[PDB]
């Protein structure tokens, strides 16, 4: 008869809990650049949760920082998908 | 590359 | 009718929702907090990526703390009963359960309470997505080799 007033959130944090996230000031963040080719791509055709999945990979494999300074030189980034989502989310219907 |  | 299945938000409602990006890349100079060189390529991605996906798009440039939670306090009191989901995106500065306004902090807790099923009766049952883009402290990955 009741539901959780905590359900049906989801947080798409760009980064893992305590870490830095990374933002390149000529062609926008790892991680938004990368959620926006996801979503382009695939809106259409995946549930969010693996579109977000996507989404982690691309930042993964595809993104290393560069930096003169040796302590923020060389690093990468995993996002950290949040659901508390109770149902599929397709950004589609029918 | 910078940090947030 | 036929065998029906319930395992999938309802996404045809009249509108998608409304997707609330905050663009912060001017502070204070008296919080001392860095400019965010390339978030406005940020911001017109996402204001476009989420157009295509028919949703009623608002930017906001550079919100003080007080702005961003009564721009999330008046959203989530508008009547979504006509809207299939909500969205946020978050740009600014931040570490640990905190986003940065132009001028100071925002719990983070603070910006989502305003959805909470009971304080938000129109958003009950449907997905309230928070997409941020922030730090969430000071670790850096080494990586590993694969
Ligand atoms: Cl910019
Ligand atoms: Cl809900």
């Amino acid at each position: 008869h009741k539901i959780p007033v905590e359900a049906d959130f989801l947080y798409a944090y760009s980064t893992a809990p305590g870490y830095y996230s990374w933002r390149n000031s000529k062609d926008g963040s790892w991680f938004i650049q990368s959620l926006c080719a996801m979503l382009k791509q695939y809106a259409d055709k995946l549930e969010f949760m693996h579109i977000l999945t996507r989404v982690n990979r691309k930042v993964a494999t595809e993104f290393e920082s560069f930096s003169f300074d040796a302590t923020f030189h060389a690093k990468k980034q995993i996002p950290c998908i949040v659901s508390m989502l109770t149902k599929e989310l397709y950004f589609y219907h029918h | 590359d910078e940090v947030d | 009718s036929g065998i029906s299945l319930d395992n999938s938000y309802k996404m045809d409602y009249p509108e998608m929702g409304l997707c609330i990006i905050i663009n912060n890349k001017n502070f204070h100079k008296s919080t001392g907090m860095t400019s965010r060189s390339g978030t406005d390529v940020d911001a017109a991605n996402l204001r476009e990526t989420f157009r295509n996906l028919k949703y009623e798009v608002r930017n906001k440039n550079d919100l003080t703390r007080e702005e961003i939670v009564e721009l999330m306090r008046d959203v989530s009191k508008e009547d979504h009963s006509k809207r299939s989901s909500f969205v946020c995106v978050l740009l600014s500065h931040g570490e640990e359960g905190i986003i940065f306004g132009t001028n100071g902090p925002v719990d983070l807790k603070k910006i989502t309470n305003f959805f909470r099923g009971d304080r938000c009766r129109s958003l009950d049952g449907k997905p309230k997505l928070f997409i941020i883009q922030a730090c969430r402290g000071t670790e850096l990955d080494c990586g590993i080799e694969t």
